[PDB]
């Protein structure tokens, strides 16, 4: 309510999203959809040049013809993507305004938004380095299995540096927090002395003893805010890593590994690292439909 | 396992053969990959229609540059496949220090190194390239 | 609890040993004199075998022991639910471990295994290449979609709760009352300490769903082929399923080197995939 | 020879405030 | 190993500290570079 | 210890960046094979560093090696004796710094120091060298004189590269004279943290922008780009194909085929007269040398974004993934820190 | 707990931490 933009971004990115997905009922089956991309290329339009448009694009002003313009390349996605930067920015700006001005709740908005704007700003930051067109995120957005195959070959390459840190925190933190939220919810300052009549007894209103006896085996939390420091680490240590690896994956990337291949005389021994990893990626993924023909260095 | 038989590159189309060392092969492996692999990554070619440096491509040259005394001369005196159109300005060579400012310090000593490095590279495997 | 000490010693004594003094020679080759980009150790030779420590631990015995002593020894929740619930109380955390850690390992060693030699990887890039090539032959699963939604649902529930409780001594302290600041933004928590119960029924139910989806694909299920779009392609179509079955069907065809007996001639410049090369 | 010029430039910001303030905890 | 419980008082314990780092390396770098 | 924390930081960041450049300039400097490790030595030539290729060794290593050595020996000399404010003396001072709004306006007079330090360092070219772009060698002259676009235009180093230097003499002398003269009162919560977050948020906005502007339009000729490893790669595939047959106008999949598809609003042909007869021989074979190394990520199969063997290293890709990652992380911690100042006097934790 | 060892038990298996530290430095230098 504070920032007058979230009501004009989330509403335009939800009405246009439900309108585009309805126009592809020819072959959706609730999974793939978006069958409008089999002509000339995926979506090469070259919208803007260097750090996006600023000196004064296809967005609010379609131009061209009328209906034949919105049915080519990105189309409606060019307007929806512009709403993600306005909606996420408002989802963090109004969150930090309806907490400090409403009572007393500093931060928790700039950190929580680090995870939301980690994938949202990653879709815009990528085009600012490689190609300012609109390729990457499929039009309409459904399932998103292309960003799990293409982002494996190049434009991020083989994940094994920074993307290996964040993927272990978001997945490993879901199993660690599942146990932490299950132990405390089992017997602490939420129950443990109310309804226990083998059904559902009347409740009426252990956390200091179950925080060092169950999480033992080596130590404990040793702090009332130690549990909040673990939950914030799965939203910052894994958030800035996912956004950091994606923001660097413009043209430079990393990957490393290369090839071990070290024999007695000098041949190619090979092993599980880059020889067998790039064998199923540098031949299956490097088979992108049929776009390239002239170039051979870079797809 | 580098034996004395593998690094026994021929020194002529007649039937001769030199004998490099383990120090020579290591010298050309760092010179051909630091100022030539920019367009010859893994012996292949980035700006040519399948023109690798295998012992099956060099032997078909005019004259055959499958030797150590034939490939070395071709480095400075660059050609163009058929050997008719002099490509002394198109491709970087030891004679053109104006374009190739990398091999400016290198002499006729490093020429037979990058040549014997290509031939020996094809002796590591049985048929894979 | 003497079993947990004999299992955590065998699992940590073999993992650190295989990635320092081992090899393979049965399936590719890694851990070459303590110099590998992944430091993997599993191999699993195609098949009482022998009676040594260097010949027996070469063709196998490495992953064959890490899956025999690490899976059977397990314990964890089974050892804590008979010592904590007997002294302190609340045996609720034992249910989360018997799905998010017990089913996650018991599926990759009882489904893909003998259903045939090489099962899975046990490292960093080893488990990253087997989950990439293994997911290439299938993918787009309905059950596996829940296992990916739980890892993003329980992590977000801990991020939105950890950043809302810390910003909620001073005027804040810790007594909730933040159900009006967050409620006007997105839904509302009914409280009752359901913040820990919902996160436990998300990470444990997702790991049990993803394990059941991976245990079915190996034991012959369906997964791939939308069936509706696979039969409706007379000429011009192209969608998100036609570009996925081409980036996994042509990528898994070439570069084949997993099987050292099934694979043979696949090159000769006449294989699959053609666009630019 | 004085060829150790590259080892004194990188360590000038690699070691300080990473082993001279993290372990000491002075501030 | 009697005495009292540890926490953050015992460091190197004087002896068997530098010899412990000389006995371990005497069986690792030796049993690897020339076993 | 607010002023000493800025001095001991400027002397430790300049002596660490300068010594890393002096130890790298003597480590590399091969002969003719440039673009191999030189993120700090690259920005030097864009002000004072010979022209085109390497000058020599005796007279050439004078404005590069002695300029850096005089910058580090003058920075570490001021930082060694400046770090005395963080060890002894009187804690905090004011003279003629107490979080006052009236005193904060006249303080921080670094606009006339940074304005006369950015306009004097840029206009120094028309009195010494003149950078190296546009033509082929070096030779600054004239004056192309807001003149450009009012919006965010990082790629302003277009056709006329002289407009870059002139944009500092106008916007600099107007910022330095207008800043020292500026020294309702309800314009946000004036404080020490609010001024630090806005200073970092504005500096990071120029870091994420320069992490692309210094890898696209001009900036550095020895470095490659995403439009250099795609446009030149197409010029190397078309020039090698035309040498065998010629006549670019067919169909292989969906137009273009050889070269020039003509889309959006341009022909993209770049004059069909310069394709058939041409006018390049030594300039065409040189451009194809950079595209064969890629810019995004250089490094059995081949050698590229997937499975490589022998290469070197990328150009500006290291700066657009180390400095850009440090600018987006510091900005996320600065904007979040701004909320701790606005909710401290009206909230408190 | 035991009064014979108790704490001194986990250090026996942790001894393998130094064994892997020297074996990794011997294969990287030669
Ligand atoms: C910059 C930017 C751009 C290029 C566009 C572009 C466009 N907007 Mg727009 N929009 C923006 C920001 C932007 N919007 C923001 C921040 C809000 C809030 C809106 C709210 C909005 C509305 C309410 C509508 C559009 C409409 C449109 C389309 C006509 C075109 C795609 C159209 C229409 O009805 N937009
Ligand atoms: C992205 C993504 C995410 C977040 C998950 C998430 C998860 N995976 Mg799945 N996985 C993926 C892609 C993904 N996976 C792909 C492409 C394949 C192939 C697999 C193959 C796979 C296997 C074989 C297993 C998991 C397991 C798990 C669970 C631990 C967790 C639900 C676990 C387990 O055993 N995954
Ligand atoms: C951080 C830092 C800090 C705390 C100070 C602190 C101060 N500077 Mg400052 N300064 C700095 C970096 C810093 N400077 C740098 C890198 C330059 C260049 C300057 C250039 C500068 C000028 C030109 C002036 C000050 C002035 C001042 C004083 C008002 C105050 C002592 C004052 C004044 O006129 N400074
Ligand atoms: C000690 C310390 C150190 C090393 C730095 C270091 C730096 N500050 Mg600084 N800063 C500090 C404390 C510190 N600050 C505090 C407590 C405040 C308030 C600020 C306010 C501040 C401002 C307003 C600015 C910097 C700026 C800068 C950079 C020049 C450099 C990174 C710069 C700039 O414009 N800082
Ligand atoms: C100790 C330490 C060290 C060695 C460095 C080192 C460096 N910093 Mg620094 N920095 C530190 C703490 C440290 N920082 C802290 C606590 C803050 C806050 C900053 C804020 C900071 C800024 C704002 C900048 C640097 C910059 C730099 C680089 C010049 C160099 C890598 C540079 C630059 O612009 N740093
Ligand atoms: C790209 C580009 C390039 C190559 C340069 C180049 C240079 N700038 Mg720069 N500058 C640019 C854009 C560019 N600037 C823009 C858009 C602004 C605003 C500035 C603001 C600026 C300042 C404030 C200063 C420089 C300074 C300098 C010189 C050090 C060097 C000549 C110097 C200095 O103090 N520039
Ligand atoms: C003491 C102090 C404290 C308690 C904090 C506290 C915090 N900082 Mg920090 N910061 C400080 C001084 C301080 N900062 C100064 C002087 C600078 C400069 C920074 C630069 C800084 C950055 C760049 C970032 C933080 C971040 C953070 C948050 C993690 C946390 C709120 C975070 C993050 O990314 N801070
Ligand atoms: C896959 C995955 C990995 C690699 C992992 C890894 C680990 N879990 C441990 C423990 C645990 N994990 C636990 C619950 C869970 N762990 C999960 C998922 C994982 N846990 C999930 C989904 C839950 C729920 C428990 C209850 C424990 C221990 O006591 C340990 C550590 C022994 C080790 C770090
Ligand atoms: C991927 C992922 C998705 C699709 C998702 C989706 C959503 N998150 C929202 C909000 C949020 N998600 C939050 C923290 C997190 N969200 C996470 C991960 C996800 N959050 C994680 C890991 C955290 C931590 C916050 C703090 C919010 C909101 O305020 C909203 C909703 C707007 C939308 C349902
Ligand atoms: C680079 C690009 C390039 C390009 C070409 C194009 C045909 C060819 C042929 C040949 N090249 Fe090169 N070459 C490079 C480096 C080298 C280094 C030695 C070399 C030796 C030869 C011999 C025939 N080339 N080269
Ligand atoms: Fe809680
Ligand atoms: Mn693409
Ligand atoms: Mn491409
Ligand atoms: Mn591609
Ligand atoms: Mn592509």
């Amino acid at each position: 309510w504070f920032g007058v933009i979230m009501i004009p971004t989330l509403l335009a990115a939800t009405i246009c999203f439900v309108i585009a997905f309805i126009a592809a009922p020819p072959v959706d089956i609730d999974g793939i959809r978006e069958p409008v991309s089999g002509s000339l290329l995926y979506g090469n339009n070259i919208i803007t040049g260097a750090v996006v448009p600023s000196s004064n694009h296809f967005y609010p002003i379609w131009e061209a013809a009328s209906l034949d313009e919105w049915l080519y390349n990105g189309g409606p996605y060019q307007l929806i993507i512009f709403h993600f930067l306005l909606g996420a920015s408002c989802y963090m700006g109004r969150q930090w305004e309806l907490s400090y001005r409403l009572g007393m709740r500093p931060w928790i908005c700039v950190a929580y938004s680090a995870p939301l704007a980690s994938a949202f700003a990653v879709f815009l930051i990528y085009p600012i380095g490689q190609g300012s067109f609109s390729d990457g995120m499929p039009l309409g957005i459904s399932g998103t299995f292309n960003f799990m195959i293409v982002f494996q070959a190049e434009h991020n390459i083989l994940m094994h540096p920074f993307h290996q840190l964040g993927v272990a925190g978001v997945f490993g933190g879901a199993l660690f927090c599942a146990m932490h939220g299950s132990l405390v919810t089992s017997s602490l300052i939420r129950e443990t002395t109310e309804t226990e009549s083998a059904n559902y007894g009347y409740k009426f209103g252990a956390h200091g003893y179950f925080g060092r006896l169950i999480f033992q085996y080596a130590s404990f939390n040793n702090s009332r805010s130690l549990h909040f420091f673990l939950a914030a680490w799965r939203v910052v240590g894994v958030w800035f890593a996912a956004l950091g690896i994606s923001t660097m994956a413009f043209n430079l990337n990393g990957f490393n590994f290369n090839h071990s291949v070290i024999d007695a005389k000098g041949n190619v021994i090979n092993t599980w690292a880059d020889i067998i990893n790039r064998a199923n990626l540098g031949m299956e993924v490097m088979h992108e439909r049929n776009a390239h023909n002239f170039p051979l260095d870079l797809a | 396992e580098l034996t004395p038989e593998v690094l026994t590159v021929p020194l002529n189309s007649e039937g001769k053969t030199i004998t490099l060392t383990e120090k020579q092969y290591l010298e050309g492996k760092r010179l051909f990959q630091y100022a030539c692999a920019s367009c010859h990554v893994g012996g292949i070619t980035k700006t040519n229609p399948s023109l690798d440096l295998r012992t099956e491509t060099l032997a078909l040259a005019t004259p055959p540059r499958d030797n150590i005394e034939g490939l070395v001369d071709y480095m400075k005196n660059p050609t163009t496949y058929d050997g008719e159109q002099e490509i002394a300005e198109v491709h970087p060579s030891l004679r053109s220090a104006d374009i190739f400012p990398k091999m400016r310090n290198l002499t006729e000593k490093d020429l037979v190194a990058i040549a014997g490095h290509i031939l020996v590279e094809p002796k590591i495997l049985g048929d894979k390239w | 609890g003497i079993l947990l000490f004999p299992c955590a010693y065998l699992a940590l004594g073999g993992w650190l040993t295989g990635t320092t003094f081992v090899t393979s020679w049965y399936t590719h080759g890694l851990a070459s004199s303590y110099l590998e980009g992944c430091n993997f150790l599993t191999v699993a030779v195609s098949t009482e075998a022998q009676g040594d420590f260097t010949r027996w631990c070469q063709l196998g015995g490495l992953w064959t022991f890490i899956a025999l002593h690490g899976a059977f020894g397990l314990i964890g929740f089974m050892l804590r639910q008979f010592e904590i619930a007997r002294l302190v109380g609340v045996r609720p955390y034992n249910a989360i471990a018997f799905s998010a850690p017990i089913a996650v390992f018991v599926s990759v060693f009882l489904i893909y295994p003998l259903g045939f030699a090489p099962s899975f990887g046990v490292a960093a890039i080893f488990r990253f290449l087997l989950f990439f090539q293994g997911f290439h032959n299938w993918t787009l699963n309905p059950f596996h979609m829940m296992g990916v939604a739980g890892v993003l649902g329980g992590a977000l529930l801990c991020a939105i709760h950890g950043a809302t409780v810390e910003n909620t001594y001073s005027m804040v302290t810790a007594n909730r009352f933040w159900s009006q600041i967050f409620g006007i933004a997105f839904s509302n928590k009914r409280w009752l300490h359901f913040f820990m119960l919902f996160v436990p029924v998300t990470g444990l139910w997702m790991s049990a769903i993803g394990v059941v989806g991976l245990a079915l694909n190996l034991r012959s299920y369906d997964f791939i082929s939308q069936e509706i779009r696979a039969a409706e392609d007379p000429e011009f179509e192209t969608f998100y399923t036609k570009n996925l079955l081409l980036n996994e069907g042509i990528r898994a065809w070439m570069a084949p080197q997993d099987q050292p007996h099934e694979n043979f001639v696949f090159p000769e410049e006449v294989l699959p995939r053609g666009n630019a090369l | 020879a004085y060829a150790i010029f590259d080892p004194l430039v990188d360590v000038l910001p690699v070691i300080p405030v990473l082993f001279l303030a993290l372990a000491f905890v002075w501030q | 190993r009697p005495f009292s419980d540890i926490i953050t008082s015992v460091r190197y314990w004087v002896i068997h500290s530098i010899t412990i780092p000389a006995l371990f390396i005497a069986g690792w770098l030796f049993v690897s570079t020339g076993l | 210890k607010l002023l000493g924390a800025h001095v001991a930081h400027a002397g430790l960041i300049v002596f660490w960046a300068g010594a890393m450049t002096l130890f790298e300039l003597a480590h590399f400097i091969p002969e003719k094979p440039m673009y191999e490790q030189g993120l700090i030595l690259i920005p030097h030539i864009a002000t004072l560093g010979w022209g085109v290729g390497p000058g020599g060794e005796v007279v050439d290593t004078f404005p590069f090696f002695v300029v850096g050595v005089v910058h580090l020996i003058s920075s570490a000399v001021l930082g060694f004796g400046g770090v005395y404010h963080a060890i002894r003396g009187p804690e905090t001072l004011e003279e003629y710094w107490k979080d006052k709004n009236k005193m904060t306006t006249i303080l921080g007079f670094h606009l006339i120091v940074l304005g006369i330090g950015a306009l004097l360092l840029v206009a120094k070219a028309m009195f010494f060298g003149g950078l190296y772009d546009t033509w082929a060698p070096g030779g600054g002259d004239v004056r192309v004189i807001k003149s450009p676009f009012g919006g965010e235009g990082w790629i302003v180093s277009v056709n006329n590269l002289e407009d870059v230097v002139g944009g500092h003499i106008w916007i600099g002398l107007i910022c330095i004279a207008g800043g020292i003269w500026h020294i309702a009162r309800r314009a946000f919560i004036w404080s020490g943290e609010a001024y630090l977050s806005y200073s970092l948020g504005a500096l990071s906005m120029m870091g994420f922008i320069a992490t692309c502007f210094v890898w696209f339009n001009n900036t550095v000729y020895p470095x490659x780009x995403x439009x250099x490893x795609x446009x030149x790669x197409x010029x190397x595939x078309x020039x090698x194909x035309x040498x065998x047959x010629x006549x670019x106008x067919x169909x292989x999949x969906x137009x273009x085929x050889x070269x020039x598809x003509x889309x959006x609003x341009x022909x993209x042909x770049x004059x069909x007269x310069x394709x058939x007869x041409x006018x390049x021989x030594x300039x065409x074979x040189x451009x194809x040398x950079x595209x064969x190394x890629x810019x995004x990520x250089x490094x059995v199969g081949g050698v590229a974004t997937e499975i490589n063997s022998v290469n070197f290293v990328s150009p500006r890709s290291w700066l657009a993934t180390s400095h850009f990652v440090l600018a987006f992380f510091f900005l996320v911690g600065h904007l979040w820190h701004a909320g701790r100042a606005r909710a401290a006097a009206a909230g408190f934790e | 707990p035991i009064f014979t060892v108790r704490w001194v038990a986990v250090h026996t298996l942790a001894v393998p931490t130094i064994f892997f530290l020297g074996a990794i430095a011997a294969m990287q230098f030669i």
